[PDB]
Order: structure tokens, then C-alpha cells, then sequence
């Protein structure tokens, strides 16, 4: 989920915005 | 410079990002 | 939560939102 | 400049993309 995609790895905006809303 | 999003530093990204649309939680 | 972004999480708000645009400095 | 609009007070992501290139 948004841990492992974003604070364990790093992510791009398009990833983070998928988990918007 | 750390390019990881954790906690605190993950919801203001969250923030900036979806703007009007919102994010849980 | 902090909404400001200072220093170092101000450079890892561009690295982020800038994406292959890149940005100074 | 961005450390006014981003540090100082809050700023969003139009403004921030603004100083990106």
C-alpha cells in the first residue's frame, strides 16, 4: 500500500495521487 | 536529502497533492 | 501535522511534484 | 519567493510547481 510504495520505497506523483480520495 | 514519505511527512504529501479532492484519513 | 515545507522537505516537495522537470538547484 | 509561500505560510501545489525548472 501506500507505506511500502511511498515511505519504504520512494513514489512519483502519479503514484501518490492514486491514493488520493 | 530523504525521499521517503513516512507519518507525519507522508499526510502533508498527501495534502499538497490531492488538494480539494481530499485523502483518507 | 506541519503544512509547511522548509528546507530539506521543501527540496523532497520538488523532487516530488517536479518529477522529470527537475528543479533548482 | 518559495521559502515565503512554502515555509513561511502554507502553499499549494499550482504554487509549487511554479518553482519547478
Amino acid at each position: 500500500g501506500i507505506v511500502e510504495q511511498c515511505c519504504t520505497s520512494i513514489c512519483s506523483l502519479y503514484q501518490l495521487e492514486n491514493y488520493c480520495n | 536529502v530523504n525521499q521517503h514519505l513516512c507519518g507525519s511527512h507522508l499526510v502533508e504529501a498527501l495534502y499538497l497533492v490531492c488538494g480539494e479532492r481530499g485523502f483518507f484519513a
